[PDB]
């Protein structure tokens, strides 16, 4: 494994530093490395393929090297050496794909492929160097392991899930008292209604609460919380829980009261805000719990009292609501985010190879399926097989 | 720095007899090379030298570096090698002349 | 070209690799780089600026070499060095910026300023090294030929566009179906709206379509698919399709029916999706299609049953929507996304210097404009533009 | 200071580059340097943390350094090392820490733990290099004087601001006119309502304007710009200014008339634009200044019509509105955004290890108290503290 | 930059210190400084002008050295001298004035002219010398970055604000109440006004505050502090808020009851004075706050008693004020004060060589403008400005 | 007292007319009567503060004197030097405030505190000089 990665950094450090022009020195450090790597190989055959609609490319190496009898670069030193690394190119690539499909429950956080199997013999850790990749740097840490962890713009946390809960129904629906929600990715978006607008609740105000339980903790997580859910602002025709007919939700706004939020980890409150909209910090978290009420306004205005009658029908819906959103975190678990394209790249490798279902990944590799059902033997594989995304990113994108 | 290197190297090429070299251009000849590596080599040994230099230089029999006064009756420090002897492994405290 | 690149991680990774102290040992390889320049350099004179409010500053160079004699800094040694950078630094600027406005309908693909022009002069090459900048990886790929690759966040493919189209209307709009939508950056929102609420449809469904064509293949797409159309959930008074009177829309919302996602690639259908909400991947797609239904509800509660009459007037407008938002994904082409300041960078310099609407670029480099009419004149000239703000910002942010 | 930077990039570039295998050649010119430190180092003590809940750990120093030898190196070199740099780690966490929280008023910009005052001393500095991380890049040419600037994504400029201005206004708040907004981060959503439809304004116009002051100026800004404010587009029960009772809005949304976006410097217009929806870009500014219009619709269907009768009671309320975020920009001054972990890294270690309340940052690091009373000394303090905090990221996350 | 300073004390110092007599022996020290310049200049070739009504002028240089050998100094000595100087004289004053316009927004400290980019060169810098002239001694302590300071009688602070705010009022303007003032260079003056004399009010007192805002700290500040605001003691008609009419203000003077000073740094308040007239300290602040009342008369003579009726019309206006002026002051930021020329020197070289509006700067360096929008920009270039003004004045006057 | 002048135009002279740039000689007057200075200096120890929120730092003294590298001063010189006076201005500050504070009915015209006290000593009246302020 850790052998793969340099055949990388050295190929991009490679076709990068060499052109038409340098004084050598600046790769003295470098050829040697590179070198080095071609002895190890050459005669060694190699096998890739097997599987789906993925080709079966054989390799043979017998390469020459690289004199050191030079100073300055001219353009035929360059050219007799790209010739050689793009078959390194079409190379690794036809090993990433490989290694980047098979799974295995057992020891799913190891290497498959009759082609890395091969890799990560003895014989050829002879490689390895400049491990500063971010993804690499955590795969050592994390087999001698430690406190390991990653970067995440608007991580992706949240199962996605939309319901409801209706904590006072009848037939009709023509008085209920509940929450709604939408929770995915890395945001939160709840509102609390009570078509009475809490005209028979003690002290006229109806308490809610939202829980969201992370399938991971998240740690130094910088996030915005803002009062309002105008994803339940406006009226809806919605099912009925048990799904045999339709309500109506006719919303009207008013201002959460007594918002508290809280972040907890494994029970234990770790941080909690009353009523501070803007940004705020959560530091570590494997739970948020929103509470927040609506309280009947003491004070009405006949526009809005006309709203409010003592009695039903009740026509306008008193809602009130709050908006949650992670814009960075640190996980110590790999997991999506809307900035790396990890994810991307090993769903897509997959379906352009028509890589049949396997034993550990949800169909599709699906998010939320993933996420919701997030095993060690998933975090394993999914690991593996963002570290070789990764890598692979390094030469081809 | 100046000719003494320079000297010895003409001398081993052979070639010429220094000498009748104007002194332009010896140094000259200087100036160019003060600007280039070095044999992985030779510089690789060097770099080696120089991290234990210190060492050797107090770990001989023979020569210390410097000597601190501190009119101060002060109490003499005992350890196995030489016995009841007056050394210091650190001088902090007192200014320092090279 | 490759040149200018140089010139810059030459300062940067020296800028930054000098300071009072560090052991010689950490820039042997770097000091050497160094110098070559210098040389290769003073003797040569030049000329940059001219057009519009720009200043023609003029640059003579014969500047002594360095020390490879203190094995350890001393202050002495940076001061008597910063002074000498700062005269590239000053000068780079002034070099970027004036390549940097100068548009070519015929070849305005290569270099132009009489400064650049004789950059890609032969006898300057001798610098040209450590290609690791993101960009010029790709600048010199695109040269040889490639599969390139860039990575965006949120990244800017659809050209604003703000409109609808009603299937059915007459002279009142009391009676409407149609779909509107916001189409612009990332993000795709569409609702379909039926004022009968399917009342007289076959099967009591109204079926919706919104088809968005990229002017670039975006591939490896990671993408968030949510229900609902916030933006076209509230009342409103639009304006008629022949802009002579104004109608009224007042949406219900009911979930969007049959929701089937497709991503299709040359008309062929690449990634389908039906009904899955959440983070969903398009792996390689120029084009995108959004298909939905209305279907009436079987089962209403009075209330419900209310909204929905037999006959006119229809009151509450039934509507159905999606939200659609690409987080990240990989473009062969330059474009604008949320994290890069490229086109910032491009279009702040020429706003600065009141540079002249020239014959390639729309006026202000204006985005919507540009995206919507992506001529291979527009994507060389941009991705020139865009390269050297990337080396600019190197060093100058 | 410059020092602490180094005593990363060391181990980092170390804890990377060493791995069982390696051709020494690649490091040569990295374990000198190292080596360079420990002598340095040995001899003399340290003393770390004495606040809150910051334990006072000693420290001590007395290593071997790092044999050179060796060709290619064995297991055995590698944890005969990585033993020594797990007492740097270790270290240096204790070393951050305790001056991630120490802050003054007069000069909140130096140095203050006697761990660090004893750092910036002379015979320390025979350390520093490789200052190519973004932050302390910016650290030094602020310390010498020179245009510095950072890069980011969503900034965070606006303090949390949510309200309205009723600029006219009744007892029974029937008949109201003015705007509501929500300035959050790096957003701002404004609405201008008026429930007369404008029937008695001049030309049948309502003019509405909404200024936004920056504290900080930003530079190179891509900003997506667009009409209709989602958040204030549904009916809401409101305080009144006085806090005495509670107004209905029912808003109606109608397109913003002459839309007309300023940016700002100093009271001077540097970008304007002309109802231009999608991306624009406002290269230097301070302030935002947002100018809207509604305009009574002059020909109207029937339903229409209905909304907008010529006498009170006005029960449908015709709302314009603009929504504008700064997806990315560059400041001179260093902000939380939605991308860095520095403000949350601060936070969090504080938090953590209760620090008690200083007297230069607002309780609980506030980000909206921050950045609404940003003085000198907050920044100062910020600059330092976030730099800190991105040298301690390098190793521990 | 410090190049510059010393071409002058060189001069000053030579102009002064060198005529028909003295013995060499009290200049020995000097020949020699000055002769080094000599060298370095001879060869190099200048340029300065060419903005605006400035002439364009070249200079060449090729000149003797200075007899080290007499022991007295002859007439012959002098003449042949001066004749060297008034070349440097005639020149640095063309340096001046070319630096001495150019404005930037990036870099706005650093140096502008062909003239000045080729002084900060390294192989002029051989020239430092006598650095006591009160400015550069400042200019450098700003590049090591440490607190730095200057010394201003009558400084000018305030930007000019003149105006009022009627806290009660009504359309015939018969029975005011508030405040009115004069906010200009070092100088405040503030009354408080009621109509009514407090007949209505709590304890028959009313209460007036005045805040002013200062754009930068002042520290060891010298202030004048009196009862009583002249300039708001006589007879006036003054527009009305809305320009729509004019009211009249016939005042009546009494003692301003619990006067109280505080001068504030960062809402802290760090000096605070109860009722104290004449000479106080006010050692850091950036803001002030005056408070003071006006209080009924409990007792009043007939005459008095005449004034102040129990009912309208209210023909005799109760005023009390306060008058505060400082003195002297220390300011780490530039400022116009009543002593020095800077200003003036700058301003005026501007106006004679029709020099055009930049992009720093408001139109004829307009001293209100400029404090009221002191930006880092317009600090930084008016000190580079200012810096210049003084080194020119060393010589030109 | 006049000791403490000098301490400064020592200083002002000193971090003014010492720059890099200048030749050597338009500062050997200068150079000499500082190093006199340090010399009588170093060693004696001294005491700072001890009233009200007045902090009580003690100073010590041990630096070298000053080098003469010909032909105009290299920068290396400078900062080896600013060094050196950023301890006296830190000091004479904290010297200056301590004296700035005490007073005395009977004799409150002259020197105080234990700082000043022991500098109109004998031993070190050998600095006194340029009295133009
Ligand atoms: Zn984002």
């Amino acid at each position: 494994m850790d052998v793969l990665y340099s055949l990388s950094k050295t190929l991009k450090d490679a076709r990068d530093k060499i052109v038409e022009g340098t004084l050598y020195s600046n790769v003295s450090d470098l050829i040697q490395q590179f070198n080095q790597m071609i002895i190890t190989m050459n005669g060694n055959e190699f096998q890739t393929g097997g599987i789906g609609n993925l080709p079966i490319r054989n390799w043979n190496f017998d390469f020459g090297l690289l004199g050191t009898t030079l100073l300055n670069l001219d353009a035929n030193y360059v050219e007799t050496a790209r010739n050689t690394i793009d078959y390194f190119v079409d190379f690794v690539d036809n090993v990433c794909m490989d290694e980047m499909v098979r799974e295995s429950q057992r020891n799913g956080i190891a290497p498959q492929s009759d082609s890395l199997r091969k890799l990560s013999g003895l014989k050829f850790k002879r490689i390895n160097f400049d491990n500063s990749s971010e993804y690499i740097e955590n795969w050592n840490l994390q087999n001698r392991r430690q406190r390991t962890g990653f970067t995440f713009h608007k991580p992706n946390i949240f199962p996605y899930s939309a319901s409801f809960t209706l904590n006072r129904s009848q037939p009709a629906h023509d008085n209920l008292m509940g929450t709604m929600w939408l929770n995915a990715g890395s945001e939160i978006q709840v509102a609390g209604f009570d078509y009475s607008c809490a005209i028979n609740a003690p002290a006229n105000t109806q308490q809610f609460e939202h829980i969201v339980q992370l399938r991971r903790v998240l740690t130094t997580a910088t996030i915005t919380l803002l009062p309002d859910a105008e994803r339940f602002s406006f009226p809806r025709v919605i099912n009925s829980a048990d799904g045999a007919t339709t309500w109506y939700f006719n919303p009207v706004i008013l201002r959460p009261n007594n918002v508290e939020v809280e972040f907890l980890l494994n029970g234990q409150i770790i941080n909690t805000y009353q009523a501070r909209f803007g940004t705020i910090i959560a530091r570590n978290f494997d739970t948020i719990r929103l509470s927040f009420q609506l309280m009947r306004p003491p004070n009405m205005t006949p526009a809005v009292a006309a709203l409010f009658p003592n009695a039903q029908p009740f026509e306008h819906h008193a809602t009130v609501g709050l908006t949650l959103r992670i814009e960075s975190a640190v996980c110590e678990s790999v997991l999506a985010d809307a900035s790396e394209t990890m994810l991307a790249n090993v769903t897509s490798v997959r379906q352009e190879y028509a890589i049949p279902v396997g034993p550990v990944f949800p169909p599709g590799m699906n998010w939320t399926d993933l996420i919701t059902n997030y095993s060690p033997s998933r975090e394993d594989n999914l690991q593996r097989v963002f570290t070789v995304a990764s890598i692979r990113s390094m030469l081809v994108k | 720095k100046m000719k003494a290197i320079v000297e010895d190297f003409l001398k081993r090429l052979h070639i010429f007899d220094v000498a009748r070299v104007p002194d332009d251009q010896m140094y000259r000849l200087r100036d160019r090379l003060r600007l280039l590596p070095v044999e992985v080599r030779r510089l690789d040994i060097f770099n080696l030298i120089l991290m234990n230099m210190d060492q050797i230089e107090r770990a001989s029999d023979k020569i210390a570096q410097g000597v601190i006064i501190a009119y101060r009756d002060m109490q003499l420090e005992r350890d196995e090698m030489y016995g009841y002897v007056n050394i210091a492994r650190n001088l902090d405290g007192f200014q320092q002349i090279n």
